[PDB]
């Protein structure tokens, strides 16, 4: 009864509508298995949040570029900033590695053992590394504002909005990648261009995307 | 049933062991589908030429139909507000939606009037028959509230559509042979039913 | 009443049985305990008669099987076109088919396989393809590798379609037995439509595409200079330029004035001398004739209306006095046994492919093909081998039928019955004649070599010594040489120069010349004849006594394939028609190896070479060396061996490599050929003691192969080694010397 | 899906994939490190 990703057909078995963003879309039944499905839930959450990060930073930097603030174009920005500063690329990379490794490992072994990460074996903290749900580590740290601990209904709505904006951000960053891969320019530039002539600024005008 | 003059030599209407899309329902469905298409195609190809013949339309218009640009080798028109492919793109997505939901009916009747579709779902109950939905839209006016006149309209539709299909065949064949407008050919064969014929064009 | 009969959604679609080995068969479905389980599992995967008993379901199985087969072939052709479009010098060779070697395979810059990317002309670095795709595409008139790109793409699409077709027709809608049995319908359909239409469409493509573009090719215009094919289709102007008949279009055809169209339907015969290919006008005339023929042919039998014919009726009608029931019931038989139609088609098709190769080297159609001596030889040997194997497979499945589907109760006194009766006298006469043939034909060469070593060449059998001149073949050759005068007044040239006449030269290479026939050729023909007669002998014995024998009155009860019936009463070793077709494989390989030797040497000696006189490759040595086997071995083998035995350091070095490797594997087969599975299992028991000694036994009980399986492994490896050795030798020699 | 997983856990396909993995390993090895003789 809930709006299917494809109106008219019935949803699959392992897809029901229990999690936000469920429109019955697994034409390949990858989630036939509960463990794998739940894992995929967490993976989609993580990737969507990352894409949200990506889109936000990109759009900010691109505004700073187009308006005369001297902000580099994102795909150049990493090189240009490492050059403008006296930083060592491998050092940056390895410290970043350390950090992401530790935190992501904590998350990994929490997925393994649901609650062993809040035992207080860490320095002095307890339940502040206790996941509220799979992919939902709602605690005092991952929810100091405590949105999860009030109005579970509006909270579910927020989950809906979260996964929504997350899939949107994923497709958005892919889009940006494509815009640069095509035009060699800034996505905001190409935007203003399509603004100039929607009739004549598009992939069909690029002739590259559609090769005719 | 309408348009059945017993004209099935090879006996394709055989019900036993049917299946796939060899099945009377889908068969006549496609029949009337293509028939309506051909009606529209006749109107489309014929309009602009006679329209310019009346001069009520500009001469930038009224180029021969095939010279539109659908086959650029056959010639294209320019003055179109956008690109050929530009138009073609949105055209694709639109017809995708239309045909898809029509098929969703044909496979699951009435099953396009339940998921929220902007209030246009009572419109999408149609009936228990493809090619004949009706509904408030697909039957604006209750034309044929009696079944006699209903089947009358049905037969008229069938005859008109099959004939229009034949007309499209003729249009294509002549425009290939003489490379001129069908209206051109009409004017010609009227100038000479004797000297303006397919025999002349050899 | 012929119509369409199908069953909807018969088979489902799940990967369930995919996880279930042996599910198709009863016993294998029980799973493996010993190792032969896997072997037999594989062996019986496509024995649908073993699978079940439903004729209809088996028909559907084989139907989908054919679907998938076609899909495989589509894949292969498409990949060929793809690599032709992407990794070839075909356009260079188009600019110059006279000094660029067709090459389409490039390798990677690795440990040393890179040396093989030799120089074939046009700055290209790859491997000379002997397939002849270049001349093929030029005859078809392909110009831009873009065309091959499109071609490969469409092939991918076609393959995908065919595989979906198999899937749908097996799991979604599978036809019904009567539908499969509407035989006269199928015949009319195929006979008319498939062949006639294909030929006619090819002729149309020829006329409107290739003949114009190939005409301009031989005119000498740059390849990238000719207008496009569809542009040609548009502009009848240029078509009338090439041939003014086109100015009148088609009304002359509608007025039966075919004479005018002669500009493109000629009857020249012979080759285009500037090209060495057949006259494309003549080719199109050929194909359109074939087309009309098959078209009018496809309307012979009744399907749903009073007119037509009844195969059954006519076959029953045809009966003679000495023959009893004549041709009765065979209708019933063919309507029922898959293996019958199979074996029939296989024998016919093998014979065809042989004839194909024959006529192909006889009158090469492709541009500058005759020059590519290597391609000629290669395709010829290829198709010959394919045909012979088709023959033996025919014999195989015929014997298979005779074991399985046979029934006396329906065939009372038919051709089959009297055959079964007097089979002994038949086979006896066959033995005698084969023995005589072998004796005479072999002893000829042997007595020659004997007088030679004895220094009495006066007493040999040579075209100089005591002669055996094929007066028949030479008389017929001259007959064909003189035929066009009266028996073919509208003829310009004989179909072949070997009927007699002049020599055609394209680029110095000998394209074609008339070939004479000496006592040497007499002898080699008789050799071939004897060998083939031996092969038919062994096959016929296998099939005739497959069900029984005065030794085994109940042989039909032991299945088709079976090791033996013990060592009792002397020893039953190797008593299956399976074994018989095995032996036949052997004798066939022998036969065709001999034939290709004959072909290669005679070509090199009296045909090929370079014009100036004729610089014959071996200078016709064959003429006097072939009468003696010493001359054979030395002057042919030992001589032409140099190319392969010194090919190292060259891009062709792989030829000698694979030469030695084929030697290796061919000898490897012999351990199977000679050993004993009992001995083997004894060794198995020893080694499993060794293993269990360390608690390392495998669950699946290791087992020595069946007698049959060992036989098969050995023979496969043997034939592989032999054919590969010969293949390498030929390739290296011809690439070096041609 | 589970049927598919089982089909992949079947034996010859596993032998296949392991061999492919090893072979690609060694080919890339020789690619980036050509001509090994000692050490
Ligand atoms: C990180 C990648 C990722 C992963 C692991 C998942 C995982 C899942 N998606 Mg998918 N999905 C993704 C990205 C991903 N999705 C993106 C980017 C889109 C936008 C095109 C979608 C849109 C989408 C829809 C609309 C639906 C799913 C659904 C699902 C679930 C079953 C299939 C499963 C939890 C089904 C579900 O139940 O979602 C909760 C479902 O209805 N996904
Ligand atoms: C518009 C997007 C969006 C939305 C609506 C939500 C919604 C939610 N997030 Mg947040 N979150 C997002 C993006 C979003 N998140 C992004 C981009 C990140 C990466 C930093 C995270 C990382 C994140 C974590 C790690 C956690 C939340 C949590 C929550 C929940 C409580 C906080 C809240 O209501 O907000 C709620 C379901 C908490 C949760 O799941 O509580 C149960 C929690 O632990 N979010
Ligand atoms: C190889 C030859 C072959 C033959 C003899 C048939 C025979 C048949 N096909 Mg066809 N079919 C084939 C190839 C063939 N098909 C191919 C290559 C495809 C892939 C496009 C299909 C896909 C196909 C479909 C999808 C359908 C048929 C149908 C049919 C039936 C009516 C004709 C009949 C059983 C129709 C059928 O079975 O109707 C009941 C039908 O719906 N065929
Ligand atoms: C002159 C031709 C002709 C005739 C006589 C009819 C006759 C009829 N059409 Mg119409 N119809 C036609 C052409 C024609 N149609 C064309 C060209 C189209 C394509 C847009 C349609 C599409 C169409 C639809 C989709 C429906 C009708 C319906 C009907 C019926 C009631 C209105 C009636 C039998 C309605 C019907 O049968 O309702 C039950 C209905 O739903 N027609
Ligand atoms: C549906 C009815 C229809 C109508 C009213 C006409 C009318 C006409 N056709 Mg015909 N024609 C039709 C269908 C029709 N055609 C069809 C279905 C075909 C396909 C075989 C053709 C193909 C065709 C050709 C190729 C030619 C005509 C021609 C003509 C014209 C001259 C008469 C003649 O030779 O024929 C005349 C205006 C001829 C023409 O234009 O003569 C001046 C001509 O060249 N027709
Ligand atoms: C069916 C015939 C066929 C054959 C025998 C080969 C043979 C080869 N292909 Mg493959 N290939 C083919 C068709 C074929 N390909 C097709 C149809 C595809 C589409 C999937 C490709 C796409 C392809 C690519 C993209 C590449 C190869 C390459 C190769 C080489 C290494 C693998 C090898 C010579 C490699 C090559 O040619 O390297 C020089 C290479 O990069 N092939
Ligand atoms: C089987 C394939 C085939 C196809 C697709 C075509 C296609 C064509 N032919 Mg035809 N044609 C064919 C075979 C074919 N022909 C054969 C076998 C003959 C010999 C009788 C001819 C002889 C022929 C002539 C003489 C003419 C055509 C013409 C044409 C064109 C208009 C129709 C068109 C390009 C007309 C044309 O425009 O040619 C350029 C034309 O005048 N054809
Ligand atoms: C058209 C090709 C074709 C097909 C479809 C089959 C089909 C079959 N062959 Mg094979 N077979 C063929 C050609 C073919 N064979 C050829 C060319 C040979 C000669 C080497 C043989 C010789 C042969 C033998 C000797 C045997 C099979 C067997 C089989 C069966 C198991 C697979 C099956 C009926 C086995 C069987 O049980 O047949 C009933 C078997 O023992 N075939
Ligand atoms: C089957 C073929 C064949 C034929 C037709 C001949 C023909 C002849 N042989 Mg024999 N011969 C043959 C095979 C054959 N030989 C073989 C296989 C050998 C090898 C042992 C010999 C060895 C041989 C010798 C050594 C002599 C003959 C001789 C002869 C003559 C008959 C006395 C005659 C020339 C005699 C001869 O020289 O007559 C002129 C003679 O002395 N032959
Ligand atoms: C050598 C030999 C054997 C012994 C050899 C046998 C049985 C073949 C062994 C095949 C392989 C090597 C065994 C199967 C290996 C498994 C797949 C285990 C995994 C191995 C990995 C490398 C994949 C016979 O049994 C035999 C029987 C009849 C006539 C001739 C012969 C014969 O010549
Ligand atoms: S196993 Fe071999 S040797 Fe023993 S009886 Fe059978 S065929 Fe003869």
């Amino acid at each position: 009864v809930r709006p299917v990703w494809f109106p008219g057909n019935p949803p699959p078995a392992h897809l029901d509508g229990s999690l936000a963003g469920d429109y019955g879309f697994d034409p390949l039944f990858l989630g036939q298995e509960p463990q794998t499905l739940k894992w995929y839930v967490q993976a989609e959450l993580v990737h969507g949040r990352f894409a949200m990060l990506g889109a936000a930073g990109i759009i900010l930097t691109s505004i700073g570029a187009k308006v005369g603030l001297g902000f580099p174009e994102w795909y150049d920005a990493g090189k240009v900033v490492v050059e403008k500063n006296n930083i060592d690329f491998p050092t940056l990379m390895v410290i970043q590695f350390y950090l992401m490794g530790w935190a992501e490992t904590k998350r990994w072994y929490d997925f393994k053992n649901p609650g062993s990460q809040a035992d207080g074996s860490f320095l002095g903290f307890t339940e502040e590394f206790k996941g509220l749900e799979n992919g939902y580590p709602g605690g005092r740290f991952f929810d100091p504002m405590g949105l999860s601990r009030g109005d579970a209904a509006k909270y579910q709505e927020y989950k809906q909005k979260e996964v929504k904006n997350g899939r949107l951000a994923m497709i958005a960053c892919l889009g940006f990648a494509a815009q640069y891969a095509a035009t060699g320019k800034g996505p905001l530039d190409n935007l203003a261009d399509h603004l100039a002539d929607p009739n004549h600024v598009n992939f069909a005008t690029n002739g590259v995307s559609i090769p005719i | 049933l309408p348009g059945d003059f017993g004209f099935d030599p090879l006996g394709l209407l055989d019900p036993v062991n049917s299946g796939g899309f060899i099945e009377p329902k889908w068969l006549q469905y496609s029949e009337v589908i293509h028939a309506r298409w051909a009606m529209l195609g006749a109107a489309g190809c014929i309009a602009p030429e006679v329209l310019g013949a009346a001069g009520l339309i500009p001469d930038a218009t009224n180029i021969k139909w095939f010279e539109s640009g659908v086959i650029p080798p056959a010639g294209s028109y320019n003055g179109y507000w956008a690109d050929p492919y530009t138009i073609f793109f949105v055209e694709i997505v639109a017809m995708q939606f239309a045909e898809l939901r029509r098929l969703q009916d044909f496979r699951y009747p009435g099953s396009m009037g339940q998921q929220y579709f902007l209030g246009l779902e009572a419109i999408f109950k149609g009936s228990g028959d493809a090619a004949y939905p009706g509904g408030p839209f697909f039957n604006l006016f209750n034309l044929g509230k009696t079944e006699a006149a209903m089947k009358e309209l049905k037969l008229k539709e069938i005859k008109n559509g099959r004939l229009a299909m034949l007309a499209m065949l003729g249009y294509g064949a002549q425009a290939v042979m003489t490379g001129k407008g069908p209206f051109q050919n009409l004017v010609e064969h009227l100038a000479d039913p004797v000297n303006n014929n397919i025999l002349t064009n050899f | 009443k012929v119509k369409i009969a199908v069953d909807r959604n018969p088979v489902e679609t799940s990967f369930e049985k995919w996880a279930k080995p042996g599910h198709f068969s009863r016993t294998l479905s029980k799973g493996p305990n010993t190792t032969t389980w896997i072997w037999n599992l594989h062996a019986d995967a496509h024995d649908f008669d073993s699978h079940t008993s439903d004729l209809e379901e088996i028909s559907r199985k084989v139907f989908s099987a054919h679907f998938g087969q076609l899909g495989i072939i589509f894949i292969w052709l498409s990949g060929m076109y793809f690599h032709g479009a992407r990794f070839s010098n075909y356009e260079a060779w188009l600019s110059d088919p006279t000094h660029i070697k067709p090459s389409a395979q490039v390798v990677w810059p690795i440990v040393g396989q890179e040396i093989l990317n030799g120089d074939v002309g046009g700055g290209f670095q790859g491997i000379q393809i002997t397939s002849g795709f270049f001349q093929l595409w030029r005859a078809s008139g392909i110009t831009s590798e873009l065309q091959l790109y499109t071609t490969a793409i469409g092939g991918l699409v076609m393959a995908a379609a065919m595989f979906f077709a198999g899937w749908f027709h097996y799991h979604k809608a599978a036809p019904k037995l009567e539908w499969f049995q509407n035989v006269e319908s199928m015949l009319n359909h195929h006979l008319g439509g498939l062949l006639g239409l294909g030929s006619l469409a090819w002729a149309g493509h020829q006329i409107h595409v290739s003949l114009p573009v190939n005409k301009l090719l031989d005119a000498g215009v740059d390849p990238k200079e000719i207008p496009l094919p569809h542009d040609l289709l548009l502009n009848r102007a240029i078509m009338a330029d090439l041939y003014p008949s086109f100015a009148k279009g088609i009304a002359p055809f509608f007025t039966l004035n075919w004479s005018e169209y002669s500009d493109f339907l000629t009857f020249k015969g012979g080759l285009n001398p500037v090209t060495g290919g057949l006259w494309l006008s003549d080719t199109a005339h050929h194909h359109v004739a074939i087309a009309v023929l098959f078209l009018v042919a496809g309307h012979m039998y009744r399907t749903n209306w009073g007119i037509g014919h009844s195969m059954k009726e006519i076959l029953e009608a045809h009966r003679g006095p000495f023959t009893g029931e004549g041709h009765v019931g065979l209708y019933e038989i063919l309507t029922t046994s898959w293996h019958a139609q199979l074996a029939i088609n296989l024998a016919l098709f093998g014979s065809l492919s042989i004839i194909v190769a024959h006529h192909m080297y006889a009158m090469p159609p492709y541009p500058y093909l005759a020059t590519d001596y290597g391609t000629q030889l290669s395709l010829f040997t290829h198709h010959t081998w394919i045909g012979g194997f088709c023959i033996v497979g025919a014999g195989a499945h015929a014997a298979i039928f005779m074991v399985r589907d046979y029934d006396p109760t329906n065939n009372y006194n038919n051709l089959l019955d009297r055959v079964i009766r007097h089979r002994d006298a038949i086979i006896s006469h066959l033995n005698w004649v084969c023995i005589f043939l072998g004796f005479h034909s072999f002893g000829l060469y042997i007595h020659n070599d004997t007088m030679s070593a004895l220094g009495r060449p006066q007493d040999m059998f040579s075209d100089t010594a005591i002669q055996l001149q094929p007066v028949f073949a030479q008389w017929i050759q001259n007959t064909h040489f003189l035929a066009p005068q009266l028996t073919a007044p509208n003829a310009l040239a004989a179909t072949s120069l070997t009927w007699g006449g002049d020599l055609v030269a394209v680029g110095g290479k000998v394209a074609m010349m008339p070939i004479s026939l000496g006592t040497s050729d007499f002898m080699v023909h008789h050799i071939h004849a004897f060998t083939i007669h031996v092969t038919v002998l062994i096959l016929l014995k296998g099939v005739l006594f497959a069900r029984s024998s005065r030794l085994i009155p109940d042989k039909a009860n032991l299945g088709f394939r079976f090791p033996c019936d013990g060592p009792g009463r002397g020893g039953t070793c190797q008593v299956s028609a399976w074994d018989h077709v095995f032996l036949g494989l052997f004798w066939m390989y022998n036969s065709l190896s001999i034939v290709i030797f004959h072909f290669s040497w005679k070509m090199q000696s009296d045909v090929w070479g370079t014009v100036t006189g004729v610089s014959h490759i071996t200078g016709g040595n064959f003429a006097q060396s072939a009468n003696t086997i010493n001359g054979w071995l030395r002057d042919f083998l030992w001589a032409q061996s140099s190319q392969v035995i010194q090919s190292y350091g060259s891009a062709l070095s792989a030829y000698g490599l694979i030469f030695l490797g084929a030697h290796f594997v061919w000898a490897f087969s012999l351990m199977f050929l000679f050993s004993g599975r009992g001995y083997w299992q004894e060794l198995i028991e020893s080694i499993v003691w060794a293993h269990n000694k360390l608690k390392v036994a495998p669950a699946i009980q290791p087992r020595a192969l069946s007698i049959t399986q060992g036989r098969a492994v050995g023979v496969a490896h043997y034939l592989l080694g032999g054919i590969a050795t010969t293949w390498s030798f030929f390739l290296a020699r011809i690439i070096s010397v041609g | 899906m589970k049927d598919f997983t089982t089909y992949l856990s079947t034996a010859p396909v596993i032998a296949t994939i392991w061999f492919t993995f090893t072979a690609g390993l060694l080919i890339e090895i020789n690619r980036y490190f050509p001509d090994p003789l000692v050490f």
